[PDB]
């Protein structure tokens, strides 16, 4: 129940969670650096020129560290099968939890933080989705 | 002899304005998803250190690039077979740039003499039935036989036979006939053929069980199937 | 083509009458009565020249039946705005040289005739607001 | 005339004077579908004619633009001189209301043109970038490093023969460009960076400033050199986001690359595919009814409101003092919950469609947006009303990096840095687009000075205009289609090719090879959320672009940076950083 | 020779219609009932330009390009309004009657119709009423049959019968409810039916050997190929997708193979496909196999056969330039044995010795239409390689041609070349033990054995 | 937290008013992605129907932008406004037809595309589509 994140968001996925701290538990009431944390989060595209930055920011925090990677960029390059761009933070960084969508919601990553947490103390979750008869359509509001 | 055959297309390092010739459409699908199952991670695509061509669509092919080779016929409006208008110079001519391909030797100055060797005429011998080759075109190639799909298509064997020479035997329009020509003993139905030569036997070329080889060659002896 | 009883006097040979618009062809006339609907007699006409016609060309094999299901919810009162223009634009590109032969040229004749003269008849049959799509539930339709 | 058929401007009073000073055989014009005269000068010829263009009756005095192109592998080219490479040069004037783009053909072997940085400085990043995607060399320029790419790249990316896609990831190229940066962070060499080398006995520690800083959207990693605490000379390190946008527009056909519109700068979310959707129907020749583009515009002013939100909460904010104006994010957040009412996809809605826009409106967006315009005015004017009240931001950010008329005009600086100097030039006014001139707004200026306080309290009163296009918008909202009726519209509406095989056969077609744009070359230049951005399509007659060039604002507003802030200290550039509106995806594209 | 299109100024062989010098040129006409091979009928109306003359004549008249001269003093305006709106309605009216079945045709991305369709401009369906329906016939086990999908416009016909010489395939009906098909269901028994699949505009006829295991055209991936089915070199351009050959399309040489296949190389690609193919070097070890790496089995073969006493290797007729000449290498050329018996390679090289120093030339594929008379002696040409005997089948109707052409009537007129013609061929005397394929178009044909032909 | 009607979210697919699932497997969907995250092969039913033999779509890739929904001419994939979880090894973010093919009609209940096809499957013969004719044979004695 001690986490302490370092949001490394570059691009829209930053300030589509610039809010991120609003759904957690410890920060947000005192009691900042890579030096001293414990939890990274990679959310923008990962370029090939960040690349030396993240992985030196990775190294300089210590070993109980986990790492999420929101965003559908920093999982696996995105839609940005581009030249400039490396196609994902795990091709050099060893992620944890994955996040899907461009950009998730904030509570996609409240529920990463749940859910990375419980690892410490579809398959599982296909019944629901799987098996709902009709949708609302797109016609109001 | 074969020293055309280096001209017979562009080697490698052979580029279109720094492009090289592309294997795919433009807008080739699936990408990023259709190795996903084995792993999530996409390969880097397939070097070709072989030939002028990619496995990608990073690469040209346009109607008006100045090479032969042409992967596929796509030309913007045209996606079909028609789009082979676009790269010929005149429609229904050569292609444009010329067509891939060096003969190897051009017609010489001098002929041969005449072959001074008539063979004799075909008299049937008794007892020995020399092999008329039937080829087929579904079931007489060694590989495309073997195509599921030439299974339904390619004919049942048969060996065919004069009626004069199948009245000759006991054997009518069906049964069964065994055969000996090496050591193996087949056994085909009987069909008849009356423009077959009486002395011959007909038998189906490449088709499995019987050799191509086995043309000209006579088998010892027919009967009935003996059952 | 239809003639109406103005051009009654004309003599009955090919220049006349091919320059007051029809064509003398078998110089066999008919003489249409006041009490026969015209739409009636006009989709007699085009079914005829549609299920009579060959496979060829497609100007007349696939629009002679057009204009012959067109005529046919005409006269049962089911015709929609754009029938009749629908039908004007037939009889300029099945005219002579837009088909491999001169059935469709003449196959359109009356109907472009018949047009011309009494349109009033065609006309009463439009009833119908036009409508062609059938409304799927989640699209919203591409209003005018 | 339909407003966009392909015209020379042989009838502009433009091209009769470089006829009358050059003689009628020194350029060609060409024939395009944008809005300007294409005029193809020689490489000889280009810094006499440039200069001239300069020296006029009323002058073309702003650089917008200058990039190059390959046109290697293009077969419609007619009426064009022979080129294997070009550079192109687009010259906008303001006292006439009128553009001009003039061209520069070359070879394979000699590829090199003269350097504009004399006329127009700012021409130095524009032509570092084009030496560093194309190989085209400037003779003259101070210094010609590799902006976009580090310098240790290969290749020039956006050549025709570069495949476009990312290639086998290099864990020992990683480590070295890792290792290399922690090890020669020894030497910030001065002439490596044009910067003179100091005096040697004043500040030289050359702080590397904010690699990573919220202040600036982005790395951004600025070079300062100081003598004190002042800055003497400052260099701005980009290319840190550059996700290669340019060239995926060559690698996806004309509907699929909407999305990659939307990325360009986020923060706003139709404004940056207006641009786009404008100039691909211009390549095609629609012209949308009026319900489009009251749409368009409706959904362009509500992220225009959304982003100025942001700007000016974050710079009143990030000034140090601020009264809790929490809730202008909670606006932000109310503005989103209105996009994604409307459009379904609240960030980065990829909406627009060529030749209209994807849905109808939905059944109730009236009341929707009728409580947002009953909700803001008030909110705004609290808004307007503290911002100004506060003395605070008055005397942190009051004359701090200020800039006249013609520093904004020789920098390419364009939205509410100009615009604040006097010079009244808005895109909406000046040249309407999207039926913006249906509309009643006026477009607030500023006198003489243009600093940190002037530019927001434009950005300030940039609102209630917006929230009035907004008011007329739901007012009066004209009845009819969302997709202009239109052989080549994408996709055709859906309610049709799901029952007719015409529109079906349409439909199948445009999603799955791609719209076919006959060949010609389109422009669309807008006003965005900050600054003016426009896309220079060119189609080759194919499924997809072969050249798509966008001209993002935040480019020349960082430019200006080093000239703006020279003699002015740490804080003078954090503030003016902090008051220029610009994103580092803007920038790098 | 120069003529007008739109007020530009092009130069055209005046030998040919104007709707070939207009594609020639590079210009975008519809067309769907002409093919560069079959002639030009009138039919589907579908590619009409506007055409003027006196160079000033504002009103021209309508007229298919197809069927038009293109002769010099030609004046026609492809864009003309009149034409667009006409070339426009005649899509539509072939439109009134389709199925709306694109998702599930088996050529979307590479049907003509839709080409022609979007090339028109025509998105917007007036047509109210019903469409007519039709019946499928089993035509075989390689292409299926759609007729829901016909636009009649005479493709498949013309093809089949006046080019191949099918005689098991016409036109049934008239007045819309036209048939294109069998007389009743039955596999196709022509050796060239497989071009019934690109030579139809629509999905009508389409190959089962793709459709079992589909994928649209975008997503195939090509590359120019040589059919290795038969002694010729027809290009072929296999498409491969998820691993695995899908389809052989037509490659054009025209030198060689210009539009058509047969059957054995179009649909007997089948054997890469195949499930039991070997895919890794194996080892026999006494009883067990074990498999092995690439470097492993190249260590372990060249360990087995640097200590053998001599190595010969036994190449085969089916490889390749280099796969023999690589093995010739291996083994050396002493040791290098051409995987034929000797008897059917006595004759092989009589055959090439024929060809090379004999001062006759041997024509290419396509070169043999030009022949007055052919004596195929001794070979079964129809089921040896087919391509041979269509073209010989082309090489036979030139007498109609020579009549035609004597008459004035230009090449491209089929209909009446064929008219004029009337059953008057070339002579060709086929050669075989039995019937043949070629006996309904020859002149005589001997049936005896191979000593007596 | 209240999610608009709109698609945006996790891709999904349906089934006609009927039991059988909606997709054709056309590749319409597949070709019109930006990313190219859709991957599917057709396979046919014995009578003649259609279907997708499997369907696979990377979410790791997915950017969810709606580009596919509005491709697909049978309403067989779309959006809806839930969430996928975050996954812990990448692998398991590529759901595989099983996951996807959802139980009801999504947004267009009515709507079923081989009731307006023209070819036969097992529920509708060949003149039994929507504004279809029976089919006339060329054997008829009808002129
Ligand atoms: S995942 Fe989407 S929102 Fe996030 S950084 Fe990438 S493109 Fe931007
Ligand atoms: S117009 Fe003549 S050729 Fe054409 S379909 Fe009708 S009858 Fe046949
Ligand atoms: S034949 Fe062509 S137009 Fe007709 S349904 Fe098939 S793909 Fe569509
Ligand atoms: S079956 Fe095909 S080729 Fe034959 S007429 Fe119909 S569309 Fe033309
Ligand atoms: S004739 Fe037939 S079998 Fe021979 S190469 Fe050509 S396509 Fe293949
Ligand atoms: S999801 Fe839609 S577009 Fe994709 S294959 Fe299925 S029906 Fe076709
Ligand atoms: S919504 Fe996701 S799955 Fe569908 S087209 Fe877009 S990126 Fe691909
Ligand atoms: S292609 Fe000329 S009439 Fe059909
Ligand atoms: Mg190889
Ligand atoms: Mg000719
Ligand atoms: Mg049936
Ligand atoms: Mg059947
Ligand atoms: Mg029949
Ligand atoms: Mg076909
Ligand atoms: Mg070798």
């Amino acid at each position: 129940n001690s986490i302490w994140p370092y949001n490394f968001g570059l691009s829209c996925c930053y300030v589509e969670m610039v809010t991120s701290f609003t759904a957690v538990h410890d920060v947000a009431r005192f009691g900042a650096s890579p030096r001293q944390a414990d939890l990274m989060v990679v959310a923008g595209t990962c370029f090939t020129k960040m690349a030396p930055v993240i992985q030196r920011l990775y190294d300089q925090m210590l070993e109980p560290k986990w790492v999420i990677s929101m965003g559908a960029c920093a999982n696996s390059g995105g839609m940005y099968d581009i030249y400039s761009v490396v196609q994902g933070v795990d091709k050099f960084i060893p992620v944890d939890v994955y996040i899907p969508g461009c950009p998730p919601r904030p509570e996609a990553y409240m529920q990463a933080l749940m859910l990375l947490q419980e690892s410490i103390g579809r398959e599982r979750k296909r019944g629901e989705r799987i098996a709902v008869t009709n949708l609302r359509t797109p016609d109001e509001i | 002899e074969l020293a055309g055959i280096k001209d017979a297309a562009p080697d490698a390092t052979f580029r279109i304005r720094g492009q090289k010739l592309a294997r795919e459409p433009h807008r080739y699908s699936g990408r990023t998803a259709m190795r996903a199952n084995i792993s999530v991670h996409e390969p880097r695509q397939p070097q070709d250190i072989d030939t002028m061509f990619t496995f990608s669509m990073e690469g040209n092919n346009q109607p008006t690039a100045h090479r032969s080779q042409v992967p596929f016929a796509w030309a913007p409006g045209w996606n079909s077979p028609q789009a082979w208008n676009k790269f010929q110079d005149e429609v229904g001519g050569k292609l444009r740039f010329g067509d891939p391909g060096v003969r190897l030797f051009e017609t010489s100055e001098n002929g041969l003499d005449y072959f001074t060797s008539v063979p004799a005429r075909f008299q049937p011998q008794d007892g020995k039935w020399r092999i008329a080759p039937y080829y087929h075109l579904f079931g007489s190639d060694e590989l495309s036989q073997r195509a599921p799909v030439f299974q339904s298509r390619m004919p049942q064997p048969y060996i065919k036979l004069n009626p004069a020479d199948a009245a000759k035997l006991g054997v009518n329009a069906g049964t069964r006939v065994s055969f000996s020509y090496d050591g193996n003993t087949v056994t085909l139905p009987v069909e008849i053929a009356e423009g077959l030569t009486a002395g011959q036997v007909g038998l189906p070329m490449g088709m499995s069980g019987i050799a191509p080889v086995l043309a000209g060659a006579h088998l010892e002896d027919l009967k009935e199937a003996q059952q | 083509d239809f003639l109406t009883e103005a051009h009654l006097d004309l003599p009955m040979e090919f220049e006349s009458i091919g320059k007051a618009g029809s064509r003398l062809g078998t110089a066999l006339a008919m003489a249409v009565d006041h009490e026969i609907n015209m739409v009636s007699l006009v989709r007699n006409l085009e079914e005829f020249f549609a299920r009579e016609s060959c496979g060829w060309c497609t100007p007349c094999r696939d629009g002679l039946p057009w204009s012959v299901k067109i005529l046919r919810a005409l006269e049962r009162g089911e015709g929609q705005p754009g029938d009749i223009e629908t039908l004007e634009q037939l009889c300029r590109f099945l005219g002579p040289g837009k088909t491999f032969c001169a059935h469709a040229p003449g196959a359109v004749e009356p109907l472009q005739s018949a047009i011309k003269y009494f349109r009033e008849e065609f006309e009463a049959g439009i009833k119908q607001p036009f409508s062609n799509t059938h409304l799927i539930n989640g699209i919203q339709p591409n209003l005018l | 005339e339909p407003a966009w058929q392909t015209r020379d401007h042989l009838d502009d009073p433009v091209i009769g004077e470089l006829r009358n000073r050059f003689g009628p055989d020194a350029f060609t014009v060409q024939a395009t579908r944008t809005g300007v005269p294409v005029v193809w000068i020689k490489r000889e010829q280009l810094l006499e004619v440039g200069d001239f263009l300069k020296k006029l009756p009323k002058p073309y005095v702003m650089l917008f633009d200058l990039h190059g192109m390959d046109e290697r592998l293009r077969t419609h080219r007619e009426g064009l001189p022979a080129a294997d490479f070009s550079v192109f040069y687009h010259l906008i004037s303001i006292d006439r209301n009128r553009d001009i783009m003039l061209k520069v053909a070359l070879a394979e072997n000699d590829l090199h043109v003269p350097t504009f940085t004399k006329l127009f400085p700012n021409a130095n990043w524009y032509e570092r970038e084009t030496w560093d995607l194309f190989g085209i060399t400037f003779d003259g320029h101070p210094n010609l490093r590799r902006i976009m790419m580090p310098q240790t790249w290969k290749g020039h990316p956006l050549r025709k023969d570069y495949p476009a896609r990312a290639t086998e990831f290099s864990p020992f190229e990683l480590t070295k460009a890792k290792q290399d940066l922690e090890m020669e962070a020894l030497t910030f060499k001065p002439e490596e960076w044009g910067m003179k080398r100091g005096t040697e006995n004043e500040d030289f520690m050359f702080l590397n400033l904010g690699p990573n800083h919220p202040s600036a959207h982005g790395a951004f990693r600025i070079v300062l050199q100081l003598d004190g605490e002042e800055i003497v000379d400052c260099v701005p390190d980009i290319g840190y986001h550059h996700r290669g946008a340019e060239k995926m527009g060559e690698r996806q056909s004309w509907h699929s690359y909407i999305p990659y519109t939307d990325r360009i700068e986020y923060l706003g979310g139709c404004v940056n595919e207006m641009p786009y959707v404008l100039a691909v129907e211009k390549l095609a020749g629609i012209t949308v009814p009026d319900r489009v583009n009251v749409i368009r515009v409706m959904l362009s002013e509500l992220f225009r409101i959304n982003s100025h939100l942001l700007y000016i909460s974050t710079f009143i904010q990030d000034v140090g003092a601020m009264t809790p104006v929490f809730f202008a994010f909670t606006d932000r957040q109310k503005i989103y919950d209105l996009v994604e009412a409307i459009t379904g996809f609240r960030m980065h809605p990829a909406w627009f469609r060529i030749g209209g826009v994807a849905h109808d409106l939905p059944r109730g967006w009236d009341r929707l947006l009728r409580e947002f315009l009953d909700w803001m005015p008030k909110r705004l004017a609290s808004y307007e009303k503290a911002a100004l009240q506060n003395t605070i931001l008055k005397g942190r950010s009051q004359g701090v990096a200020a800039y006249g008329a013609k520093e904004a005009l020789e920098w390419g600086t364009t939205g509410a840095g100009l615009r604040a100097t006097g010079i009244d030039f808005d895109v909406r006014k000046a040249r309407p687009y999207s039926g913006y001139e249906n509309f009643d707004f006026e477009i607030p200026v500023g006198g003489g000075v243009s600093d940190c306080y002037t530019r927001v309290m434009l950005k300030v009163e940039e609102l209630r205009q917006s929230l009035r296009i907004l008011e007329q918008c739901l007012n009066n909202m004209p009845e009819g289609p969302f997709k202009a009726d239109h052989p080549l519209t994408t996709p055709p509406p859906k309610e049709r090719t799901l029952q007719h095989i015409e529109t079906l056969i349409t439909h199948f077609l445009q999603v799955s090879w791609g719209p076919v744009m006959p060949a010609n070359e389109s422009f669309q230049m807008i006003e965005a959320t900050k600054g003016i951005n426009s896309y220079y399509l060119t189609s080759d007659g194919s499924t997809m672009s072969y050249r798509t060039r966008v001209r993002t604002p935040s480019f020349a507003h960082l430019q200006q940076i080093p000239a703006a802030i020279r003699g002015s200290l740490v804080s003078d550039l954090i503030v003016y950083l902090g008051s220029i509106d610009f994103v580092m995806s803007d920038v790098d594209r | 020779a120069t003529i007008h299109v739109d007020g530009k100024e092009y130069e055209v062989n005046g030998a040919d219609n104007l709707l070939e010098a207009c594609l020639s040129l590079g210009l975008d006409i519809p067309y769907f009932c002409w093919h560069p091979a079959l002639g030009s009928v009138g039919a589907c109306r579908q590619c009409a330009v506007k055409q003027y003359q006196n160079a000033e004549d504002t009103r021209g008249r309508l007229v298919m390009s197809c069927m038009t001269p293109a002769s010099d003093g030609t004046f026609i305006s492809i864009d003309d309004e009149e034409a667009k709106q006409f070339r426009e309605s005649v899509v539509e009216w072939l439109m009134t009657n389709h199925p709306h079945d694109c998702p599930v045709c088996e050529e979307g991305g590479n049907c003509h119709l839709q080409d022609m369709t979007v090339m028109t401009g025509h998105s917007f369906r007036r047509y109210r009423f019903t469409k007519r329906t039709h019946r499928n016939q089993d035509l075989g086990p390689f292409i299926s049959h759609e007729m829901n999908r016909c636009i009649a416009c005479y493709r498949c016909v013309r093809y089949y019968k006046d080019y191949a010489d099918g005689t098991d395939l016409g036109v049934y009906g008239a007045h819309d409810n036209v048939y294109f098909g069998r007389p009743e269901d039955g596999t196709l028994e022509s050796e060239f039916s497989g071009n019934l699949v690109e030579i139809c505009p629509t999905g009508v006829f389409t190959d089962k050997t793709h459709s079992e295991r589909y994928n649209r055209k975008w997503d195939m991936q090509f590359a120019p190929s040589i059919c290795q089915q038969c002694s010729i070199g027809c290009n072929i351009s296999p498409g491969e997708r998820y691993g695995e050959l899908r389809r052989i399309e037509n490659r054009y040489n025209g030198t060689v193979n210009h539009y058509f296949l047969c059957d054995r190389g179009r649909f007997g690609y089948g054997y890469v496909n195949l499930k039991d193919r070997p895919r890794q070097p194996v080892q026999r070890r006494g009883d067990d196999f074990i498999t092995l790496n690439a470097e492993q089995a190249m260590q372990g073969a060249a360990d087995i056969l640097r200590q053998s006493k001599k190595v010969i290797g036994i190449g085969s007729p089916r490889a390749s330039v280099e796969s023999n000449f690589a093995l010739r290498e291996l083994v050396g050329e002493e040791n290098f044995y051409t995987g034929i018996a000797h008897g059917e390679q006595e004759r092989l090289q009589l055959a090439l010795k024929v060809l090379r120093e004999g001062g006759i030339y041997t024509p290419a594929l396509r070169e043999i239409e030009s022949y007055d008379a052919v004596l195929v002696l001794g070979e079964d040409v129809t089921q040896t390689g087919a391509r041979v005997a269509l073209a010989v089948r082309q090489a036979v109707k030139g007498k109609a041609r020579e009549m035609a052409a004597a008459q004035k009537v230009a090449d491209w007129q089929i209909a009446a070349i064929l008219n004029i013609g009337q059953r008057a061929k070339h002579p060709l005397f086929v050669t075989n033990v039995d019937d043949t394929r070629l006996d309904d178009i020859a002149a005589w044909t001997y049936r005896a054995p191979v000593e007596d032909q | 937290v209240y999610l608009p009607p709109r698609y945006r979210g996790r891709i999904v697919l349906t089934r006609d008013p009927d039991g059988e699932e909606r997709c054709v497997a056309c590749n319409l969907c597949a070709v019109a992605c930006p990313v190219g995250c859709i991957s599917l092969q057709k396979a046919e039913t014995k009578d003649g129907r259609w279907y997708p033999e499997f369907f696979r779509i990377n979410f790791s890739r997915c950017i969810f932008c709606g580009l596919c929904e509005e491709a697909c001419p049978t309403t067989a994939i779309q959006l809806t406004p839930d969430f996928e979880m975050g996954e812990y090894k990448r692998q398991d973010l590529v759901y595989e037809k099983e996951d996807l093919l959802i139980s009801g009609p999504g947004k267009y209940p009515e709507y079923n595309f081989y009731r307006m096809a023209g070819m036969a499957i097992d529920g509708k013969d060949k003149g039994e589509a929507e504004n279809e004719a029976k089919p006339i044979d060329v054997k008829s004695l009808l002129p």
